[PDB]
C-alpha cells in the first residue's frame, strides 16, 4: 500500500504493513544522505555554510536517537526481534473497555492511539517490570537444572 | 481474558516541528540554484491516504517560519563575501539632473559628485553619479549624504549573483512526513478529508512582495478568501485568485553603468548617466481584468460581510514605502508602486490600462530590519518584467459602526504572508511506529 | 531505588535494578534533547553559537556510540535480548578465586569490578569465540536435519 | 587472520571470521574517538576549526547510520541475533545456477558478491515478506493455544 | 563448577571528563540568561547512595576547567557584535580635572580632548571626555594616548548587555552522572562517605574576583581551609568562611554620560563630566566583623601551622593591579581596592569601618590575556553595591627558617580558584553498565 | 533444494569516497604539527591479503583531492589571525639599490620609501625598505606600488608559524579501509596482486613544488614513468626516480630585518638593508648526477616512444613564473629557479655543478588563485637548504609528424600531481559486511 498506505485501514489489516513502516526511518536516512553525497557541490555547502551543516547534523542525530529509543524499549520488554509480540501483562478495562472486535475490525490505529493515549506510560512501566521478573525466573530455572 | 500485545511499525503520527531539506530542480550563479543543493526526486511520488481525516491550520504552520528563517539566512550569506560600500559615506555635492525630464520626474533623480577611495590610500578619485532621491538626504551645489550612513553599514550586492526565485521544494527528513490537503474549498483551518502523504512539497518560488501576491498558485473553481479571523480587523486577509492578472512593469530609462575600483579588487557599480529622456517607472494592468477580479473578490467577501452590504476599496493608510506601496524585485531592480490606482471603487448590490507610477530605490532595508543595508547595483539598459497577480493582501479597516459599508485596503507587508498562502495545504508530522493494543494472546510462559 | 540507587547494594540485590540502569542512557538523551527542543531561543543558540552547537552534537554522538558499542558486544556474545545471560565460557579461578557467596551476597558491583578489572578483555575475547563456535554448530545441526 | 584476513579465502573458510569483520565498525569508532579524546589540543581543534569539527561529526554520524541500517535489515529478516541465519526463502537458479561446492569451496566472498550483485534487492524484498508472514503465523499459533 | 554470566545494567562507574550542559533558572539582556538556555529541572531530584564511598579531588576536578573555558568563551562571544573603538587611538590633549577635588584624587582623573570620527569620512568632531589615569599614558596641554594602543584593539562592551552573574547549574549529559560529597568536613581530597547522585549541580554564580571570594556559599560549622599542599608555599589556600562579611562599595561621583556616533550606527559612550565634587571610590567592612573573621581563620590555620606559633597577615607582595588589589565588577564598573587595610595584624597565643580606597579602570584586560581589550562604558549616576565575602585566597610566603612566625598574604588572582571553591564537592563519572560475574549457571546447549 | 542463508561479517568491500583523518607523528609552532592532531599508531600494523587481486587507478584516486582540499584549507586558516598589510597599498618612492651589485642583480632589487601607519591614527612613519622587483610595479625617485594592490588584499604570514612539511599519515575512518599496492612495477593503473590492508598510509610530506618533485619517495629497481595516457600530449608524465638528485639552494645575501608597528599590536616585517655584497640566489646539482638521471629516464621513455627514436629535452614553453620556473619553499623563502640549465640535451641511440639562477618573491599567489595574496616576511641572515629530486613532471610537446624526434619539457605546475605521485599506491574502500549465499539449510518452521 506504500508508506502510511494503511493509515486509514483498520488495525487488523494495518498490521500486515508493519514492515513498511518499520523500515521507513533508517531507509530514508540512508537515501537522503546518498542524494547529498552524490552532489559534491552540496558536500562543499555542508562545510561552507556552518549553520546549514549544523542543522543537517542535528536532524540526523535526532532521527537516530529516536530510532534507538524505540528499539531499546522493545529490547527491555523482550520484543527486540519482533514486529508483533505478546507479553505477560494483562489488559486493563480501565485503559479501555471497548469490544475487541471493534478495536481490530472497525478502528484504525490513529483512532486507537487516541483511545488509549493517557495510559502509554503505565503500560510501558508494566512491561518493563514483567520482563525483569521473567528474566530472573529464567536464570533460576537454569541454576535449578 | 485480554492481554497486552505490542506492535511496531504502526502507521500513526503526531503534529511536529522539524527542519526540512531545501531542494531545487537540478541558473549557474543563482543563489537559489545553490544552497538547495540536494536535488529533488524526478518523481516525488505521492501516496493517497484512503479514509484519513486530519486537521490543518495555516496560521499555526511552522513550515512558514522555517521558510522565513531560511530566506533571511540565505540572503545574509550571499552578501557576506561582497564589497562593502562604507567608503561612500562622504559628503556629496548634488544638484538636480537636468535633461529632457518629464514633470513627474522633476527633482526625482539627483546628480552627485564625491571623493571616493581608490586602490591606493594616497589617492582619491572624483566620481560623478546619479542617485534616486529616496536614497539621498540632506546634511543641513547642496550638501547630501546617503540615507543609511547614520544607521548602518551599506554593502553592495554582487552583480554576478542572481536572486531570481526558482521553485523550491521542501522535503521532510526521515522520520517525518508531509500531509497534503486536497480539499479545493479548504479555507486554512479545520479537518480535510482528501489527504495524501508526500516526501516533498511542490515547488514554491520564494517571491517577495508587499501587497499584491505575485507568481503563486491559483485557486481552483473560485476565489478563496482566507483569514485567521473574519471579524478581526487586526488580521490580514489573504485572497487567492482562481485567475491571474498580468502586470507589465518597466524602468523606461536606458542607464549607463560605470564601474570603478575603490580598493584592492573592490569593484563598485553606479549609474553614470542616462541615455535618452527621463521617464517615470511604471506598471500596467488592463482595467477590465482588474475590475473583474475585484468583482469576484467582492462576491466572496459578501459571504462573510453580508450580500446586502457595501464593499469599498481604498489605498494604504500610511507608513513608509515598504509599507504603503507595492514592492517587488524586477530583474534585480527595486520598485515601489502606487496602488491607489487599483484600490479605488465602491461595490453595491480599449484596455485603458491602469498605470501605476513606481519609485525606484537602490538602498534596501530588507525584511524591515535595522542593521546592514543592501545596495542594489544599477542595471545596464532598460528593464522589463511581466508578473502574474495570484493574490492580494487585504485588511479591513474595522472601526465599523454597522453602517453597512466596510472598507478594505491593500495592507499587509508581513513577508511571511507570502509563503503562508502557498504552504497552507501542508502539514508536518512525526511518525510514531510504536504502540499497543489488547488481544486474546499471552506470551508462552 | 532510582538511578544508581543500587550502587551500594550487593551484587545479588543489585541485579533487580538492571532495567533502571539500562534505560538511563537513551532515556536521558531524549529528555535532555526535549528540554532543548522546547526552548526555541536555545535552538537559535545552537546555530548562533558555532562552538556550542558543535559541543552538543559531539556529546550526543559520543553517547550514542557508547550505547551501540555495548549493544554490539552483547550481540556477538548471543545476549542481545537479555539483561542477564548465561554462556558456555567457564569461570577462571585465576581471574578470581573468591567464594561465590561473598561475590553475590557481600560485595557490591563497584567492588567486584575492581576485583576483576584486569581480565575484562580476556573474558570478552573468550565470549566471542564461544558464540562463534556455537553458531556454526547450530548451522551444522540444521544442515544435518 | 586479522581484519579482512579472510578476504582471499573461500567463502566456507571465510565464514569463521565473521566476528572479526562484524566488530570492526564500532570498535574502530570508539578507538579512533579515544585517540581524539586523549589529545586535549585536538579537542580544542574540533571547536577552533569549524570545518574540521563538522567533517568529523559527519563521518561519525554516517558510520553509525550504516551500522544501524544493516542491523535493521537483519532485524526485519529475523536474524538480529545471528552472524549466520537460515531463512524460509528458497534459492533461485535465475540468480545463480552455479554448483554449491564451487560456491563454498573455491570462490571467495568478493567473487561471489560479483556473481549475484544484481539480485540483492530481490532477495532482500523476499526476506522481508517471508518474515512478515512468519510472525503473523506465530501470533495465530499463540491465539489458537 | 562456575561459569561466566554477563549482566547489563550494572550500577557502576568510572572517573570521566565530559562536556556539561549550562542551565539557568528560567534578566532579559543578561549574557547568563541566555547561552545557558536549556532550563533546569523544577526539582533536580537527588538520589542518595546508601553504603557508597568515593574519592574526590578538587584540584583535579575537570569541572573547573570546563567552567573556565565557558566563561571565557561566553564573554568573547558577547563582545563580538559590539562597536570597535579603534578610532580612539589618536593623540589626546590632556590636562588635570580641576574642580572641588579631594587630596586623594589629585591627578587621578584627566580631562582630555580629541578629534573623533563621525558617520561621514569627511567629518571629525571634537570630543571632550574624562578618563581615569590608569587608562591613559603619556606619549612623550600634554600629549597622551590610551594605554592599550600599542598592544591591542579596544572594543566597547555593549551597554545593553548585562554581565551580572546569576546562578548557573551544570548538568551531566546522558551516560554521565554527578556525584556530590556531603561531608561537612571535606577538605578537598580523599574518600567521602555521604554521597548522592544528581543530574545537576546547585547554582553557582560565576562571580569574578581576585582576592576576596565574593557571593559564594558558606561552610557549615567551621571555617574550612583547603589547599592542595599545606606545606607548599607555591600553592594557594582557599579559605571558606562559615559566616559572611558584608562589604559596602561605592563610586561616589555622580557621572554624566554622553553618547556620540563615531560611525554608521556606531555609538560610543564616554564620561562627559561630573556633577558635584570629586571623591575617591571606596569599600567598607566593619572592623569587628573583619577581625572576628580572621580570628576564626587563624584558629584553623593553627591546626596546620602550630597552635603555639604566630600567624601574621600582610598585604600583596607586588605586581599589577590585577594581581595586587581586590578586583571586582560592581554594577558593570571595575574596582581595584587596596586590601592592605584588611591584612594588617599579628595573631599570638562604633563600627569604625575599614575603608579601602579603590581605583577605577575602563580598559580591562580580562583573564590577564594579551589580546583584545575591553572598554567598559561609563555608568550614569552613582554606583552602589553590597557584596558578601564568603572566602579568601591566601598564600603563605614561605621562606621560613622555623622562626615560628608565618606570614600570609592576599595573593591568588587565578580565576579558576573562584570556581574550584564551589565545585569542590562535585565529581563527574561515566556510567559503565556492562560487566560479568561467576555463577552456577551454564547456557543450555 | 537450496535456500537463502544470510551472513553478516562478510570480508568484502566497494570503491568509496570518504573523509580521512590527518594524523602526525607525535615542531611546536608548525602548522602541520597541529591540525593533524590525532596521533598515529606506534605500529599501524599491516595485514597482507593473501590471494586478493584489486584494481587501482591513481588518476581517479580521490585521496588526492582530499589532500588538495586540506592543504588549501589549512593554509587559509593559518593566515586567518595574522596582520593584514593593506596599509602598504600606498605610493612608493623607489630607486635602484646601489651597492656592490653583480651584473645579474642590476635593477633586481629596489630601494623604496613610504608613509606607513603607526599605532595612532594621527601619526605616520617613514619606512625605508627593500623589495624585489617582482613584487613592485610602476604606477605611471619614480612612482611604484605593490603588485597586488589592484587585485586583492595582502596579508602577512605570521613569522612564528612554520610551514615546514613533516610527514602526514592519512587514516581511514571506521567502516573503511585502505588497500595498499606493493607491485614494484605498478604504473598507476590496473590490477595489483600484492595487496595489503592498512588503517593509515605511510607518512607523506606535503611538499609543494612546480617542476621537480622534491623530497618524495623513490622507486625501487627502475625509474617508473606514469601517465594517464602515453600518447596524449595534453597529459602530464610523472617520473619517479629510483635514485635521488641532491640540490643545494642558497639565498646568498645576508639580510637585516626590521620590524615596526603599523597598528595596535600589528607588527610588520621588512628587509631593512643587506650586509655584504649583492648576489643572485641560485641552486646547484652536479652535472654527472643530472645527466645520469636523464639517461635513465630516457631509457624508460624509449619503451613508450621507441628505442630507435630521439628524445630531447627543452625548457618551459611560456607562462608566468609560477608556471615556467621551478618553484619551492626554502626555509620560508620563495624561490623561482630557471631550469633551462637542466633541460638542455638530445639523446640518441670536476662536478661542474649546473647552477640555476633563481628569483625571489615576497608576494605569493598560492595555488594560482585570484584572491587574498600572501606576504612572506623576510628572513634574517643567509638561507641554505638541501633538497632531494625524487621525480620530474614532464610533458611531451606533441605536434609530432612522426619525425622520430620527440621533445619533453619541464611542464606541469598542477599541485595535485605532487601528491598523486605518492598516493598512487593507495585506494579507499567501504566495507560491506552483509550478504547472502545458497545452502542446503532451511529455517526450522
Ligand atoms: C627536504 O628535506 C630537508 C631535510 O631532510 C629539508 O632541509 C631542512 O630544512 C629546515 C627548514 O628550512 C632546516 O631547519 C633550519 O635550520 C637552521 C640551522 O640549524 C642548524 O643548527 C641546529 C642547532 O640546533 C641543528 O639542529 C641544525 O641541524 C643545523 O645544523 C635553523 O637556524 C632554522 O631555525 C629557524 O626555524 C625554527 C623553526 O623550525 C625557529 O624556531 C628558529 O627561531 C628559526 O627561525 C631551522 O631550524 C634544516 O636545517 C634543513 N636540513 C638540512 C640537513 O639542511 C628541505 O628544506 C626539504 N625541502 C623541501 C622543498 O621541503
Ligand atoms: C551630471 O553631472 C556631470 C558632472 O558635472 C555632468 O558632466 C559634465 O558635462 C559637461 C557638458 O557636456 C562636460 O563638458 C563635462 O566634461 C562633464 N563632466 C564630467 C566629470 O564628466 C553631466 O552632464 C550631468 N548630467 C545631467 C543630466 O545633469
Ligand atoms: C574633493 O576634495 C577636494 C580637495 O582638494 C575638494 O576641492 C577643494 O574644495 C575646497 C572647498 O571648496 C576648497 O577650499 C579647495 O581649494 C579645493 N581644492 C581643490 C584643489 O580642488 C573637492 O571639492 C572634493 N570633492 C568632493 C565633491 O568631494
Ligand atoms: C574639562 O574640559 C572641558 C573642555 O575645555 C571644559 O569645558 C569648558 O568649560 C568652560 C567653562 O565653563 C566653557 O565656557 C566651555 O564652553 C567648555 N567647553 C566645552 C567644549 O564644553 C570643562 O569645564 C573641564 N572640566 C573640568 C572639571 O576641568
Ligand atoms: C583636531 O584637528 C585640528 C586641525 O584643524 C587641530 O587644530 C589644529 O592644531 C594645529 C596644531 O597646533 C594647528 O597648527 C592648526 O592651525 C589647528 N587648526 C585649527 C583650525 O584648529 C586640533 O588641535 C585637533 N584636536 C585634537 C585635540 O585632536
Ligand atoms: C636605501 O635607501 C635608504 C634611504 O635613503 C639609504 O639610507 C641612507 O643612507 C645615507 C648614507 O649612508 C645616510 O646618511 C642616511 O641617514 C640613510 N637614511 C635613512 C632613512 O636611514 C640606504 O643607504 C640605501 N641603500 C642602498 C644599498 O641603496
Ligand atoms: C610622506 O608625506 C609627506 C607629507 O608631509 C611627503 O612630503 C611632502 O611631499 C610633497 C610632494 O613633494 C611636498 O609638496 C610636501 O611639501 C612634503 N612635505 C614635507 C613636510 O615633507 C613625503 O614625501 C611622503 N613620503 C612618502 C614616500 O610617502
Ligand atoms: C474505507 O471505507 C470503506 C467502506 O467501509 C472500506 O470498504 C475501505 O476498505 C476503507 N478504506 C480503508 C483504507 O480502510
Ligand atoms: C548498608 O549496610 C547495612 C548493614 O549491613 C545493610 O543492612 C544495608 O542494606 C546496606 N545498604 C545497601 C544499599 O546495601
Ligand atoms: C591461495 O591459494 C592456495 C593454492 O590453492 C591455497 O592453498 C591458499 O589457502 C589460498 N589462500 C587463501 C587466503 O585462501
Amino acid at each position: 500500500l506504500g508508506f502510511l498506505g494503511a493509515a486509514g485501514s483498520t488495525m487488523g489489516a494495518a498490521s500486515m504493513t508493519l514492515t513498511v513502516q518499520a523500515r521507513n526511518l533508517l531507509s530514508g536516512i540512508v537515501q537522503q544522505q546518498s542524494n547529498l553525497l552524490r552532489a559534491p557541490e552540496c558536500q562543499q555547502h555542508l562545510l561552507k555554510d556552518t549553520h546549514w551543516g549544523i542543522k543537517q547534523l542535528q536532524a540526523r542525530v535526532l532521527a537516530v536517537e529516536h530510532y534507538l529509543r524505540d528499539q531499546q524499549l522493545l529490547g527491555i520488554w523482550g520484543c527486540s526481534g519482533k514486529l508483533i509480540c505478546c507479553t505477560n501483562v494483562p489488559w486493563n478495562s480501565s485503559w479501555s473497555n471497548r469490544n475487541l472486535s471493534e478495536i481490530w475490525d472497525n478502528m484504525t490505529w490513529l483512532q486507537w492511539d487516541k483511545e488509549i493515549s493517557n495510559y502509554t506510560q503505565i503500560i510501558y512501566g508494566l512491561l518493563e517490570e514483567s520482563q525483569n521478573q521473567q528474566e530472573k525466573n529464567e536464570q533460576d530455572l537454569l541454576e535449578l537444572d | 481474558n485480554l492481554w497486552v500485545t505490542v506492535y511496531y511499525g504502526v502507521p500513526v503520527w503526531k503534529d511536529a516541528e522539524t527542519t526540512l531539506f531545501c531542494a531545487s530542480d537540478a541558473k549557474k550563479h543563482n543563489v537559489w540554484a545553490t544552497h538547495c543543493c540536494v536535488p529533488t526526486d524526478p518523481n516525488p511520488q505521492e501516496i493517497h491516504l484512503e479514509n484519513v481525516t486530519e486537521e490543518f491550520n495555516m496560521w499555526k504552520n511552522n513550515m512558514v517560519e522555517q521558510m522565513h528563517t531560511d530566506i533571511i539566512s540565505l540572503w545574509d550569506q550571499s552578501l557576506k563575501p561582497c564589497v562593502k560600500l562604507t567608503p561612500l559615506c562622504v559628503t556629496l555635492q548634488c544638484t538636480n539632473v537636468t535633461n529632457n525630464i518629464t514633470d513627474d520626474m522633476r527633482g526625482e533623480l539627483k546628480n552627485c559628485s564625491f571623493n571616493m577611495t581608490t586602490e591606493l590610500r594616497d589617492k582619491k578619485q572624483k566620481v560623478y553619479s546619479l542617485f534616486y532621491r529616496l536614497d539621498v538626504v540632506q546634511i543641513n551645489n547642496k550638501e547630501y549624504r546617503l540615507i543609511n550612513c547614520n544607521t548602518s553599514a551599506i554593502t553592495q550586492a554582487c552583480p554576478k549573483v542572481s536572486f531570481e526565485p526558482i521553485p523550491i521544494h521542501y522535503c521532510a527528513p526521515a522520520g517525518f512526513a508531509i500531509l497534503k490537503c486536497k480539499d479545493k474549498k479548504f479555507n486554512g483551518t479545520g479537518p480535510c478529508t482528501n489527504v495524501s502523504t508526500v516526501q516533498c512539497t511542490h515547488g514554491i518560488k520564494p517571491v517577495v512582495s508587499t501587497q499584491l501576491l505575485l507568481n503563486g498558485s491559483l485557486a481552483e473553481e473560485e476565489v478563496i478568501i482566507r483569514s485567521e479571523n473574519i471579524t478581526n480587523n487586526a488580521k490580514n486577509i489573504l485572497v487567492q485568485l482562481n485567475e491571474s492578472v498580468q502586470i507589465n512593469c518597466t524602468r523606461p530609462n536606458n542607464n549607463t553603468v560605470k564601474s570603478i575600483r575603490i580598493g584592492p579588487g573592490q569593484w563598485f557599480y553606479y549609474t553614470g548617466d542616462i541615455i535618452g529622456d527621463i521617464r517615470q517607472a511604471h506598471c500596467n494592468v488592463s482595467k477590465a481584468t482588474w475590475n473583474e477580479t475585484l468583482g469576484k473578490v467582492v462576491k466572496q467577501l459578501r459571504k462573510h460581510f453580508g450580500n446586502n452590504t457595501i464593499i469599498r476599496f481604498a489605498n494604504s493608510s500610511g507608513g513608509d514605502l515598504e509599507v504603503t506601496t507595492h514592492s517587488f524585485n524586477c530583474g534585480g531592480e527595486f520598485f515601489y508602486c502606487n496602488t491607489s490606482g487599483l484600490f479605488n471603487s465602491t461595490w453595491i448590490s480599449s484596455n485603458d490600462s491602469i498605470t501605476l507610477p513606481c519609485r525606484i530605490k537602490q538602498i534596501i532595508n530588507m525584511w524591515q530590519r535595522i542593521g546592514q543595508a543592501m545596495y542594489a547595483p544599477p542595471i545596464q539598459g532598460v528593464i522589463r518584467c511581466v508578473s502574474n497577480i495570484t493574490g492580494l493582501i487585504l485588511t479591513r479597516d474595522g472601526g465599523s459602526t454597522n453602517s453597512t459599508t466596510e472598507t478594505f485596503r491593500p495592507g499587509g507587508g508581513d513577508m511571511r504572508d507570502n509563503w503562508r498562502s502557498e504552504l497552507y495545504k501542508y502539514k508536518v508530522v512525526k511518525i510514531e511506529p510504536l504502540g499497543v493494543a489488547p488481544t486474546r494472546c499471552k506470551r508462552r510462559v
